[PDB]
């Protein structure tokens, strides 16, 4: 397990605005949703 | 391949003169069907018909008793064996 | 006593690292198109025919492997690689 | 096909899934009087008129009728192309139209208004035809009875018509559960038929 | 020997889902795989076929 | 599959818009080099 | 085998970036299925 | 015109009451079949019965409950032992029959009262537990 803390404001902007788990809800392969409920859900 | 199974218990009815005798790859006698043969099973309640398409093996005999879900027909590397 | 005689991912790697019908047409087109057309037309048109045919078959072969496994990928991504 | 184009404001316009049905409308304040001597049928939203098929004797004089449509809802989920495209689309698809005669041609606001379920005319969208419904009367009283007590039951894709007493009314749950019990009973026996001990077994 | 038992096994797998659908629709093993939550017919076939 | 025969393949290239005669031009004929036909094939 | 193929696939097109709005090409691919459109 | 008109088995089958799946009256034998002399070798019955390891019916819950329900009359079976068809059918509708039994216990409690009903699980209690005895006490 690796945890990285962005230091510069340029890196913090990219993390919040590009890599967050809600603007990437679609996979690039065919455009399917990524976080579909599974198993006990 | 596809296996045709008997949908009911009963007695198989068909004309053995419309089909060609053959030996299967399992060593059993059977019939080769090159036409649309009409095979009848007379069950305990009604009489039921199964259509046998051409190029298919008929594994049962006329007047034979068959059980439900029993295979009655089949719709249709170099290895070395030591004994 | 007796002897009888009786009768995916690597496929993608084979295609991407580089069909009999493709090889006979490329050989066929190479030995004839230059004999028909002149300067910068025999090579130009011959290269277009080979490349267009190759791209169509390469994408089909790649998508044949993934679609048989139930994997859905847009042709955009494969066309970028094949380009 | 006819050589002319009718004046559509002299007619009742009845819109079904596969046709528009036109019946001449004699002037009347309630707009519920029908002249069946002149009728036309057209493909939907078109002005090319033709004579519809008539499968029963039609009324010869003017009659007052109440109109109700018969069909289903087509609730779909269309593909979402443009932004804010709707998640569903709900439309009504009408396959039959029923024209029920007012008893003695009384008006809707008449205090003695009742429907005459013995005279019902059916327009079918699939065949572009008009016919009279065959109605079975089970109410005791014959032709002379209290029409305020009878209930019309329509089944079988608008092909079976039965008049019963309003006290014999079935609960909507009962109607739905009867259909489900009949269908599941047949499906279960079909599933169990291939077991080789079926002939020596009981339903319970 | 190979073909008679392969056909028998494949027929059991084919009849597995309709048996669940008709006689035990809310069977816990059926609901896990049929709903798509966890497991497929092949893994279930190993348990009951 | 494009046809193996050459002239059939040329027809398919035009039908599928792979290549047509509108693409057949050289520097001599689009830049107005009318004098070059005198210096060739002699 | 999957990782080795992925490394080679990324390597061959690692430089491809969307750099222009319109290259101004005239040619197109003719198609005569829905997901590929 | 002519448009206005004024007006055992197969009853159990209509109502869903217990009944044979096949009507005994409309039931026929299967004539005579090949008698091992008109048959090929692969379709002949073995002269001696063959040990199988599958020769016994698999025990299960459905068989036991169906027999118990057969003794109380809640259902009727074709024979003494439930078939595989009947156990499959019971598995589908077993919740209906249990609900009937639970309802009968609720009605019996409402009739006898708590004293008579719950005295089933108090063996040491010897006093009369009827409603009239409760009122008299």
């Amino acid at each position: 397990m690796a945890v990285h803390v962005p230091l510069s404001l340029e890196a913090q902007a990219e993390a919040r605005l590009l890599m967050f788990s809600h603007m990437n809800l679609l996979s690039p392969a065919i455009g399917d949703p990524i976080s579909v409920p599974t198993q006990d859900m | 391949a596809e296996h045709v199974r008997a949908p009911y218990n009963g007695k198989i009815k068909f004309n053995e003169d419309l089909v060609h005798p053959t030996r299967t790859r399992h060593g059993h006698p059977a019939f080769l069907c090159y036409i649309d043969l009409s095979v009848i099973i007379e069950s305990e309640d009604i009489i039921h018909s199964v259509t046998i398409p051409p190029k298919s093996f008929l594994l049962v005999q006329n007047d034979q008793y068959v059980e439900s879900e029993q295979v009655i027909a089949e719709i249709r590397e170099r290895v070395r064996k030591y004994i | 006593l007796v002897t009888f005689i009786y009768e995916g991912l690597p496929k993608v790697e084979q295609v991407l690292e580089v069909s009999l019908n493709l090889e006979k047409r490329i050989k066929g087109w190479n030995r004839c198109i230059t004999r028909i057309l002149g300067i910068p037309w025999g090579f130009l048109i011959g290269a277009e025919l080979t490349i267009v045919q190759s791209r169509i078959s390469l994408v089909n072969k790649i998508q044949k492997v993934y679609r048989s496994q139930g994997v859905q990928i847009h042709n955009r991504h494969i066309e970028i690689i094949v380009r | 096909v006819v050589d002319y184009r009718i004046n559509e404001d002299e007619f009742h316009k009845i819109s079904l899934l596969d046709c528009d049905f036109f019946i001449r409308k004699p002037p009347d304040p309630d707009n519920d009087v029908y002249d069946f001597r002149e009728m036309y049928v057209t493909p939907p939203d078109t002005d090319i008129y033709s004579v519809p098929r008539v499968l029963a004797p039609m009324p010869q004089k003017y009659i007052r009728c109440a109109m109700s449509d018969y069909g289903c809802y087509d609730v779909t989920e269309p593909p979402i192309d443009a932004p804010r495209d709707p998640l569903y689309k709900s439309e009504r698809e009408i396959s039959k139209v029923f024209l029920t005669k007012h008893y003695r041609n009384r008006r809707l606001n008449d205090p003695e208004f009742v429907l005459d379920f013995e005279e019902i005319y059916v327009i079918d969208s699939k065949t572009k035809s008009i016919t009279r419904a065959r109605v079975l009367v089970t109410v005791p009283g014959g032709r002379k009875r209290d029409r305020k007590d009878d209930l019309l039951v329509i089944r079988d894709n608008g092909n079976s018509f039965k008049i019963i007493h309003v006290g014999e009314r079935d609960d909507p749950t009962t109607v739905i559960e009867r259909e489900e019990w009949t269908k599941t009973r047949e499906d279960m026996e079909k599933h169990l038929r291939k077991l080789r001990d079926f002939s020596v077994s009981n339903w319970f | 020997s190979i073909e008679i038992w392969y056909a028998t096994s494949e027929y059991l797998r084919q009849e597995m889902n309709p048996n669940f659908r008709m006689t035990d629709p809310f069977n816990p093993v059926h609901m896990m795989s049929f709903s798509g939550a966890r497991g497929n017919a092949s893994q279930v076939h190993q348990l009951v076929g | 599959w494009f046809p193996e025969e050459p002239f059939e393949a040329f027809k398919e290239m035009r039908e599928r818009k792979v290549f047509d005669v509108s693409d057949m031009y050289t520097i001599a004929d689009v830049w107005g080099w009318t004098w070059e036909k005198d210096f060739k094939n002699k | 085998d999957a990782g080795y193929l992925t490394r080679r696939l990324v390597e061959v097109v690692q430089h491809i970036v969307v750099r222009r709005t319109d290259c101004g090409t005239i040619r197109g691919i003719s198609v005569s299925f829905i997901q590929t459109l | 015109n002519g448009f206005v008109v004024y007006n055992g088995f197969e009853l159990d089958k209509k109502l869903g009451r217990p009944h044979p799946f096949i009507d005994p009256t409309k039931k026929k034998q299967i004539e005579t079949t090949l008698t091992s002399d008109e048959s090929w070798w692969n379709w002949r019955k073995p002269e001696k019965e063959q040990w199988s390891r599958w020769q016994r019916r698999r025990p299960d819950v459905e068989t036991v409950f169906l027999k118990a329900m057969a003794e109380t009359g809640q259902v009727k079976l074709y024979g003494k032992e439930p078939t595989l068809t009947e156990t499959s059918l019971y598995r589908a509708r077993r919740h209906l029959f249990k609900e009937e039994r639970l309802q009968a216990e609720r009605e019996r409690l409402a009739k006898e009262g708590p004293m008579a009903f719950y005295s089933e699980w108090v063996k040491a209690w010897k006093r009369d537990t009827s409603r009239e005895a409760v009122q008299k006490h």
